[PDB]
């Protein structure tokens, strides 16, 4: 497919796009990999490019090659409707990608964004009141529905 | 009149919240 | 499962239905509660509204003005710290064969404020005539909106419950006259009390008003220089409530000596020792005046140690005691969705804001 299909940007748009990977790809491999993104001082004290890059790393190859950044970009195109932005922020919290976020998911990654601004012991203890007032089922685990009931409002 | 008695005890133990760097997700000060 | 900190209970989900907290009786399981509520567990909403409205009918039909003799345990704020009134208990002794008297302020500040209210309007339904409850400020509409009840109750339960509060703390008595020697309040005097007549007067079935004595009641303070004043106003505006008054130590000792009684008992301001004795009257050669405060290391970092004055064979025994741990919550009982994605808005947008610039 050509990726003006495969996502919110025309073909401009695509070779402006294509411009910044090519600068971004040190060693011309076609992908990008964690440590090229790294490159770049303003995602020093980035505790989220490691899930963002996740995401954007559809194959699970670990590194991020043109249609991926294409299709990972285009998730935030001031034309991507309300559902895709509340769909990217639950991939934020679902690390394996099975479509819910479990427990241990939940802790991990609010542990990286709040490092030692809490103890393991009362981090565990706000994500495990969270689940239970969220968790509709019963299942222990929070599915998209049950996500977007916590965060819809908050636009 | 009746007799007035203190009772002690020792002195509480307790966590404190970690210092909150602000380059990381923060606890809003109450 | 996948749970990374097994060093913490993970609390129950299962609300206690009708069966399991009441037996057939009618009887309060307070020992089934107390464990659950000590577990962060929740009732079910209608049996949760069944004890608040079952405690506030026994409420109800007490006096503004309550007759309570010794033995009996008094204390103070308790501020929604669930697991500090856990061990008040203990020190205190067990309300199966202790009377109690408390002065009030069963919420805010602690995060564990419905959990206070539901376990001693229990211990009401299941001990009426032993076991006492007073209002103080803060059981009001007013600032329960304002700190973090309402919001509590919310998040736990939802308002039907908050609003069952508010009617029950209505029925709150306003006073306890101890042993025929005590007057037992939670903030103090008023220039519109004067005798003991004066409180049984009052209409205190409402929101408590800005002014005059039922407010006066629940919000005064000694002066800060209580017992060394430099005039001699016995009331002057309370500019730290912004509300009621300061009585002076002449307000006191001249209330005391008027209706025959021998101190003023009361709470509603912090004690690093958790409790203060003030200048003996010139008529019984007796403290004048005594605040009890029963929340240890209140909010967390006062470090104050609490007490609880146990009055028994003519001994008041002061009994100090210091905090017990308790459960964790984000500021306003925020869940960790709410508190985190405006942090995750803003560091993707700043990645990517740079990886494309
Ligand atoms: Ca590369
Ligand atoms: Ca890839
Ligand atoms: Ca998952
Ligand atoms: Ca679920």
């Amino acid at each position: 497919y050509p990726l003006e299909m495969c996502s919110h940007f025309d073909a401009d748009e695509i070779k402006r796009l294509g411009k910044r990977f090519k600068k971004l790809d040190l060693d011309n491999s076609g992908s990008l990999s964690v440590e090229e993104f790294m490159s770049l001082p303003e995602l020093q004290q980035n505790p989220l490019v490691q899930r963002v890059i996740d995401i954007f790393d559809t194959d699970g190859n670990g590194e991020v090659d043109f249609k991926e950044f294409i299709e990972g970009v285009s998730q935030f195109s001031v034309k991507g409707d309300k559902e895709q932005k509340l769909r990217f922020a639950f991939r934020i919290y679902d690390m394996d990608k099975d479509g819910y976020i479990s427990n241990g998911e939940l802790f991990q990654v609010l542990k990286m964004m709040v490092g030692n601004n809490l103890k393991d012991t009362q981090l565990q203890q706000i994500v495990d009141k969270t689940i239970i007032n969220a968790d509709k089922d019963g299942d222990g685990r929070i599915s998209f529905e049950e996500f977007c009931a916590v965060v819809g409002g908050l636009d | 009149k009746p007799k007035i008695i203190i009772t002690g005890c020792e002195d509480n133990v307790y966590e404190k919240l970690p210092e909150q760097n602000s380059n990381f997700l923060c606890v809003k000060k109450l | 499962t996948d749970r990374v900190v097994k060093a913490v209970p993970f609390p129950p989900s299962h609300r206690l239905t009708a069966k399991e907290v009441f037996d057939n009786d009618g009887k309060p399981r307070v020992d089934i509660l107390k464990a659950h509520l000590m577990k962060e567990g929740r009732l079910e909403e209608s049996v949760a509204l069944r004890i608040i409205t079952e405690g506030a009918s026994i409420l109800r039909q007490e006096k503004n003005l309550l007759d309570i003799d010794a033995p009996v345990t008094v204390c103070g704020d308790i501020h929604g710290q669930f697991f500090d009134l856990m061990k008040l208990f203990e020190v205190g002794g067990s309300p199966a064969n202790t009377r109690y008297l408390f002065l009030g302020d069963y919420v805010d500040r602690g995060y564990f404020s419905i959990e206070c209210v539901l376990y001693l309007w229990a211990l009401k339904i299941l001990y009426p005539k032993t076991l006492f409850l007073l209002r103080g400020n803060h059981e009001c509409r007013h600032l329960t909106e304002y700190f973090t009840f309402k919001q509590e109750c919310k998040i736990k339960y939802s308002e039907r419950v908050y609003d069952a509060c508010m009617d029950a703390f209505d029925c709150l008595p306003l006073a306890a006259l101890m042993n025929q020697q005590f007057l037992c309040v939670h903030g103090g005097l008023s220039p519109e009390i004067n005798t003991l007549d004066d409180i049984r007067k009052l209409d205190r079935f409402k929101e408590p008003p800005a002014y005059g004595p039922m407010c006066d009641i629940l919000w005064s303070d000694p002066l800060e220089d209580f017992g060394n004043e430099k005039t001699q106003e016995h009331f002057t505006h309370n500019t730290v409530r912004g509300c009621s008054y300061f009585y002076s130590y002449p307000a006191v000792c001249e209330f005391l000596q008027h209706n025959n009684l021998l101190s003023i008992l009361r709470a509603h301001e912090a004690q690093d020792a958790g409790y203060r004795m003030y200048r003996k009257s010139q008529t019984t050669g007796f403290p004048s005046l005594i605040t009890i405060f029963s929340a240890p290391n209140y909010l967390d970092v006062y470090n104050n140690k609490a007490a609880v004055l146990k009055y028994e064979n003519n001994v008041m025994n002061i009994r100090q005691f210091n905090c017990s741990p308790h459960p964790y919550w984000l500021p306003n009982f925020m869940d960790v969705f709410t508190w985190s994605l405006p942090f995750v808005g803003e560091k993707v947008t700043e990645m990517l804001v740079n990886v494309l610039n």
